[PDB]
């Protein structure tokens, strides 16, 4: 909320995805850290957008905050 | 205007 | 070659009508295709879905090989924006793909063929992002790269290296770690080798903390500060007469007698470079009288050739 | 190889008139104009500063913070210090805003604020007004919405709310506050402003709100840093810029850097070359980006693009943001701004203001010379660099308000032009995004500068932003700056495309606008355009003429002058220009000079009535654009002389009968839409209204060519596109046809009798040709164009000619036969017509161009490798068409009564033969004069020439077969023939194929005799036929008898 991260979107989004493929426990966290960061970064995470929803297909996750945000910035409508 | 504009002739 | 393209004909046809249509068959004729050379761009737009919708992580490699390869002719406007487009996905599988080996792969691949369409913004912001990769090699590559690409686009690469150089300066001095300095040090020797134009006005602090670091009381942090520090000498370019007494100072003083950690190697290395870069010669004879008794002993004590 | 014989053939009919659609484009509804233009009149400078005296509800430090606008109150006393607080705050905004009306409160009360509150409100009551605050010395503002001031004894804060503040003020005004919970005020502002609209049933966008500290946040009280943060940014961005970078760790990067050398920094705010200006320029461009990049574009043209002083503190406020973030203080803004504080740009603005100080203790020990920073070099060569491959429509680049910021200043002036043109190069939606971030006032002010390196690119860049949008021209006009163009134009020396350019744009100013009309009338264009209307570019002769027609549009003193100048004598000329284009636009502006007659002297009429006897001569014009134009300039003749026209049409129920046979020629035009075209002319004329006037977008058409890119490479000189492969792979396959064709050849020619299919059409089959390389034969019929193969054996498209019932299609041809063909169809009255799309999947017929020819049936040879086309019939002389130009080359005399029946040519040569229906063959060589053109007259036969073949070989014969079916080979090299033959006693139709002597004879009696040059009996196939043909490189015949049946024949 307070910091600036588009310098290591890397180093947080590839544990977040790790620790989703390994922990289904906490996948709400880890949604909500995410979905958090995407609307952070704007237009930033859309290199992030096909491995991230890949593993959301593999895991049946289904956020409507981080759902809704990824619909945003596909459609480029800012908000 | 809203930019200072010089060296014009 | 008394029918060279006769051959070349038919391997093509028969390379067209394997991939018109198991798993290390594939693997073969991607080796195959990347292999050497041939006469293709439905090809490379085919195996581009391709690889994205292969989960075997063999196959992903070896197609990152092979893309890398077929993309070495490298002006149509199609053409340049096929091109553009293939390097675009390139880039989102080595920053986006769980397997680190992979993206540093790809990574690798990205040689100074491709500087003219990575100097794009788009490809420079992908760039920046992968700078801060778990991988610390994959880092030093993305620096590299990144540094080497200077000065095609300075407007956008001064600032975020400036900004990269203020992260690692303050890693180095205030961060208490061994392998968190080490890192530190590496990066900043990549950035020197890489970026001299943006680091010579920086010379100087960057000159001071790694002294400061020097003068503390882990082999690896040394041994890349003495290599950073030889590789400054280089970029400086006289600029740093001035602190060449203590550098010389420092370094003879950790190169008598063994017990110091760092390898003897790299501070020779280095002393070389400080007596190119800054004109030192004859003087240091004089100032200390025990630096040719000690080179000399090297010859009698030292047995790695390098 | 072959490869090279097809690569040097021209592609007939083959352009941009002729692909493309004869059109104007759309315009865009262009937003980019700027709604209204506020104005700050007044400013108001509350300081409730309350100096020597602490507020009770923050206890400070004993260091604290002491300085407020850069002046510390307890130096020089309580009152001095207010007086010299208010007086500094007072330059610092007439710095950014110098003409306004500035009254400063000084710790005032209720009544004093509301008096001056009305008298502000009053003085500007349609106009924004600032109202500056500054609570440091009052307790915070709160809850209920009330800011603390002071009573008249200065004993007790007396309370004042926010609505009674906004009730004083007006809806037009922007507010400044700077105090602990600036947040609190302006949720308090809102909540009243929502009050205000609920009451209204039964002022919040107008009203701008900046806030030093959210609600809940407290405003700093580091000693380092000015007690006044937020106005000292607001008001000196820069100076509080350079002292927050000195207190950051950065410093290490450059030591020996401190906070008095900052102080003794040399330059000014105003000398840019100074390094104060330099930094000041920097910044303000720098913040311009961010913001441009950051907020959208209507958010981004209301805020910075509104006013300067609107601009300037939004400008300010980014750094102020970017500056309160460190210190856990979040300045709020009544538009709320998305946080700007993580752009990169920030990182750039570090790096240069490092790069600008390092050189201070050397600029102020040693004194060398300030070098300027490389900051706007490098941000420029970014930009070139996402041009270089920023063709696709991607993310717009980041550098266009850096581009507007360096055009300002002439160290980069002209590499900033240069490459803002070749960004606007790109297409219409780079231009727009151009004229959305705000660069048309620069670009315009740019001509008033004498520089004459700078007349190409403002002539390129003016020639874009008219190309997007045509409302500018007023704007051009206002400035006077068509003067520019005016010189631009009458340079000889400047290059013809940049004069080209300077034709368009005057030609688009004078576009239906009266003023810029009679400005360029003024401004002796005339003159200036007749001076270069004959100069060798086809696009400037064109252009030129287009603005000469323009000019004198309604206007009758362009009219006159033109008529002082003798410009309808001079623009005859370019009638004959070989370039359609400039017929058309030479037609259109002679049909403009004489729309706007408006009954003048007789000279008027006199040379009216030259004109359309100048412009009746253009009816044998191959080009139906041109005709149209044509029938467009009659419209103007028409409407100007109705009655003389509606007169002598009632006589057949001397100048008006020829216009109006000219008119009636025009509406039995091939082409169908100039056809209905003349026919509603024709029609407006017989009821008698000013809703008949019909203008061609042949304007906006020739306009749309500098809407598209130019600079780039076009697509057909590059090696690798898909159509240059696809044309390769078509060559090579016409080579191995060739190839094939030739070993068939080389192995002789057995008997034919396999019949590939049989088929049943519709209509009697007039001629067949066969596509040469594709397997499409086309087979003409009475009312139909049937296009049948040879191998897939379906029926492919049914096509309809439109011809008359008493018309009949006589021949065909297939133009461009190597790759991308067109089909020529000539019926027997003169209409000629060219199809495209014939044989395709996903594309229906298409006509490219018609024109009536002329004017046995009609007989054609076209000549693939010279471009030329000849017809020839009834009449007595053989037209040479060139498809290039679009016009009659030469009309050589036959020199005989009867009828053309058949003609021929020879390659590489000048051998046009033609049989007649006496039975005389005559041939002629056009090298020569018309008169010398006849070389040999031998008369042989004395019935119709069915077919006067010619072989292609350089020993050409003359194989003529009349009615009585004998046979005679003649020489153009020989008086009398070489081989006499007689074959069948009544013979309907023969054909010949070049590469094989076979000559296929037809019967009554449904024999087809098919022998060699020689006479050796080869094939009498058994079964009126009227129609044979042989494929050009495969031993192929077709045969057709009376009945509608093809059949095709190969040779095993």
């Amino acid at each position: 909320e307070s910091l600036d991260f588009t310098d290591y979107a890397s180093r947080i989004i590839h544990p977040i995805v790790r620790t989703l493929d390994q922990s289904p426990e906490l996948r709400s966290t880890a949604m909500d850290t995410l979905s958090s960061l995407v609307f952070q970064l704007g237009k930033k995470y859309q290199i992030f957008i096909p491995m991230v929803n890949k593993v959301l297909v593999r895991h049946r996750i289904n956020h409507q905050r981080y759902d809704v945000l990824i619909c945003r910035i596909v459609k480029g409508y800012t908000l | 205007r809203v930019f200072f504009m010089d060296d014009v002739e | 070659p008394q029918l060279k393209k006769d051959i070349q004909d038919g391997l093509l046809k028969m390379l067209s009508l394997v991939l018109m249509h198991d798993v290390g068959s594939i693997t073969l004729a991607l080796r195959t295709l990347g292999s050497f050379e041939f006469e293709l761009t439905q090809f490379v737009r085919h195996c581009a879905d391709h690889f994205l919708n292969s989960e075997h992580k063999e196959i992903r490699m070896e197609a990152a090989r092979t893309c890398s390869r077929l993309l070495t002719p490298s002006v149509s406007q199609t053409a340049v924006q096929v091109v553009a487009d293939v390097l675009s996905k390139l880039l989102v599988v080595g920053i986006t793909d769980p397997d680190p080996d992979i993206r540093y792969c790809v990574l690798a691949s990205l040689d100074e063929r491709f500087d003219a369409h990575l100097a794009q913004a788009e490809n420079l912001q992908a760039l920046f992002v992968a700078l801060n990769d778990q991988v610390f090699e994959i880092r030093e590559l993305a620096i590299c790269t990144v540094g080497r690409l200077s000065s095609m686009n300075p407007a956008f690469v001064m600032p975020f290296l400036r900004k990269m150089l203020i992260q690692i300066l303050t890693e180095l001095e205030h961060s208490g770690i061994g392998r968190i300095k080490e890192q530190s040090a590496r990066m900043l020797g990549h950035l020197v080798s890489n970026a001299p134009r943006l680091i010579r006005p920086y010379m100087e602090p960057i000159l001071k903390a790694l002294i400061l670091k020097l003068k503390d009381p882990n082999p690896g942090v040394i041994n890349n500060v003495l290599a950073t520090i030889g590789e400054l000498a280089q970029v400086s370019g006289l600029e740093m007469r001035k602190w060449v007494d203590e550098l010389f100072i420092i370094i003879m003083d950790m190169l008598q007698d063994s017990s110091l950690l760092a390898k003897r190697q790299v501070a020779l290395w280095t002393l070389g470079q400080l007596v190119a870069s800054t004109g030192y010669v004859v003087e240091p004879y004089r100032k200390y009288p025990t630096l040719l008794e000690v080179l000399l002993n090297f010859l009698k004590t030292e047995q790695n050739q390098g | 190889e072959a490869d090279l014989t097809d690569w040097n053939l021209p592609l007939a009919f083959m352009k941009k008139r002729h692909c493309e659609k004869i059109e104007g484009s759309k315009s865009l509804a262009q937003s980019w104009r700027m709604k209204d233009r506020m104005k700050t009149v007044s400013v108001a400078l509350v300081l409730c500063l309350n100096v020597g005296v602490d507020p009770p509800d923050v206890v400070k430090t004993t260091p604290c913070a002491r300085l407020e606008c850069w002046i510390d109150p307890l130096s020089m006393g309580p009152q001095k210090a207010l007086e010299t607080i208010g007086a500094n705050l007072q330059k610092q905004y007439e710095n950014w805003q110098p003409r306004a009306r500035y009254k400063q409160s000084l710790d005032p009360t209720v009544d004093e604020v509301k008096k001056l509150c009305t008298s502000l409100r009053r003085n500007a009551k349609e106009e924004r007004v600032l109202f500056h605050y500054n609570g440091h010395g009052v307790p915070r503002p709160t809850v209920n919405g009330e800011v603390w001031v002071f009573n008249k004894n200065y004993t007790q804060y007396i309370p004042l709310s926010i609505y009674d503040l906004q009730t004083w003020m007006g809806s037009p005004s922007i507010f400044v506050y700077d105090c602990s919970n600036a947040g609190l005020i302006v949720k308090s502002f809102k909540q009243f402003a929502l009050q205000r609209e609920q009451e209204l049933e039964v002022s919040m966008k107008n009203c701008i709100q900046l806030a030093a500290c959210e609600a809940t946040e407290l405003l700093p009280m580091i000693p380092d840093l000015p007690a006044d943060l937020f106005t000292s940014c607001l008001t000196t961005p820069i100076k509080i810029a350079l002292r927050w970078f000195c207190m950051q760790k950065c410093v290490s990067l450059v030591p020996g850097v401190t906070l008095d050398l900052i102080e003794k920094i040399p330059g000014r705010l105003n000398d840019r070359r100074t390094p104060l200006g330099e930094l000041n320029w920097i910044f303000t461009a720098i913040t311009d980006t961010i913001a441009w990049n950051v907020l959208p574009r209507d958010l981004f043209q209301k805020l910075f693009r509104q006013d300067l002083l609107v601009a300037s503190l939004f400008r300010n406020f980014l750094l102020a943001e970017r500056i309160m973030r460190s210190y856990n203080c979040t300045p709020v803004s009544s538009p709320r701004l998305p946080p700007t504080y993580m752009h990169a740009m920030w990182q750039a603005w570090d790096l240069a203001v490092d790069i600008c100080l390092s050189q201070l203790p050397t600029i102020i020990e040693e004194g060398t010379a300030f070098r300027h920073s490389p900051f706007f070099a490098e941000q420029l060569t970014a930009f070139q660099v996402w041009l270089t491959m920023g063709v696709e429509n991607r993310n717009p680049p980041e550098q266009l308000p850096i581009v507007l910021q360096v055009l300002l200043s002439q160290v980069h002036r002209l590499r900033a032009l240069d490459l803002l043109g070749r960004f606007l190069d790109l297409g219409p939606w780079a231009v727009s995004l151009a004229l959305s971030v705000g660069i048309f006032p620069y670009v315009l002010k740019l001509l008033q500068s004498s520089a004459r390196e700078l007349r190409p690119l403002l002539v390129f860049i003016w020639a874009k932003i008219l190309a997007v949008d045509s409302s500018c021209q007023a704007d051009l006009v206002k400035d006077n700056g068509h003067k520019y163009f005016l010189s631009v134009l009458a340079d000889p020396y400047m290059p013809a495309e940049h004069r080209t350019m300077t034709a368009f744009i005057l030609a688009v100013i004078v576009n239906s606008y009266h003023t810029g009309q009679e400005a360029c009338l003024q401004g002796n264009l005339i003159a200036i355009c007749l001076e270069q209307l004959n100069d060798p570019h086809p696009l400037l002769r064109q252009w030129v003429a287009i603005c000469l027609g323009r000019i004198w549009q309604n206007f009758d003193s362009a009219r006159w002058c033109g008529v002082r100048d003798s410009a309808h004598e001079k623009l005859y000329s370019l009638l004959s220009d070989p370039i359609p284009e400039v017929r058309c636009a030479a037609v259109f502006a002679l049909g403009t000079f004489v729309g706007n007659s408006a009954e003048r002297t007789d000279h008027s009429t006199t040379i009216d009535h030259n004109v359309a006897m100048m412009l009746a001569q253009l009816v044998s014009d191959g080009s139906p654009m041109v005709r149209k134009e044509l029938v467009v300039a009659l419209s103007h003749l028409v409407v100007q002389y109705e009655s003389n026209f509606c007169t002598v049409a009632l006589q057949f129920i001397s100048v008006y009968t020829q216009i109006w046979r000219v008119l009636l020629h025009l509406a039995a035009d091939p082409y169908p839409e100039v056809s209905d075209v003349a026919m509603k002319v024709l029609n407006s004329i017989a009821y008698k209204f000013i809703s008949a006037t019909v203008q061609t977008g042949f304007c906006d058409w020739s306009a749309r060519y500098f809407a598209q890119p130019v600079m780039k490479i076009p697509e057909e000189h590059d090696l690798e596109s898909q159509i240059r492969k696809e044309r390769e792979w078509r060559f090579l396959r016409n080579s191995r046809v060739r190839r094939q064709a030739q070993q068939v050849i080389q192995k002789g020619i057995t008997r034919l009798d396999d019949q590939i299919f049989l088929n049943r059409n519709p209509g009697v089959p007039s001629v067949v040709k066969f596509h040469p390389f594709t397997p499409c034969i086309a087979v003409a019929d009475k009312d139909s164009i049937c296009f049948w193969d040879w191998e897939k054996g379906e029926k492919l498209d049914y096509f309809h000619n439109g011809n008359p019932r008493y018309t009949r299609v006589t021949a065909m041809e297939y133009l461009n036969g190597q790759d991308c063909s067109l089909l020529l169809t000539a019926t027997d009255d003169g209409a000629i017509r060219v199809w495209k799309n014939f044989a395709d999947l996903e594309k229906n017929p298409e006509m490219v161009t018609a024109w009536q020819g002329l004017s046995a049936g009609m007989v054609v040879d076209w000549e693939q490798e010279t471009g030329l086309l000849m017809s020839s019939g009834d009449v007595r002389i053989v037209r040479i068409w060139d498809t290039d130009r679009e016009m009659k080359v030469q009309d050589i005399p036959t020199g005989a009564d009867s009828c053309v029946t058949s003609l021929s040519c020879d390659s590489h040569r000048s051998l046009i033969v033609a049989g007649l229906g006496d039975g005389s063959i005559r041939v002629y060589d056009r090298r020569m004069a018309l008169s010398e053109c006849r070389v040999m007259t031998y008369r042989e036969h004395t019935a119709w020439v069915v077919k006067a073949s010619l072989q292609k070989r350089p020993d050409g014969h003359i194989v003529s077969v009349s009615v009585n079916g004998d046979v005679r080979i003649f020489d153009p090299r020989m008086p009398e023939s070489v081989n006499v033959l007689q074959i069948v006693k009544g013979l309907t139709a023969l054909d010949i194929h070049p590469q094989a002597d076979l000559i296929a004879c037809g019967s009554v009696n449904q024999f087809t005799a098919i022998y060699n040059s020689s006479g050796e009996l080869i094939n009498n196939i058994k079964y009126a036929i009227s129609c044979l043909a042989f494929h050009p490189h495969w031993p192929h015949l077709a045969v057709g008898s009376n009945d509608y049946y093809i059949s095709v024949y190969s040779v095993e």
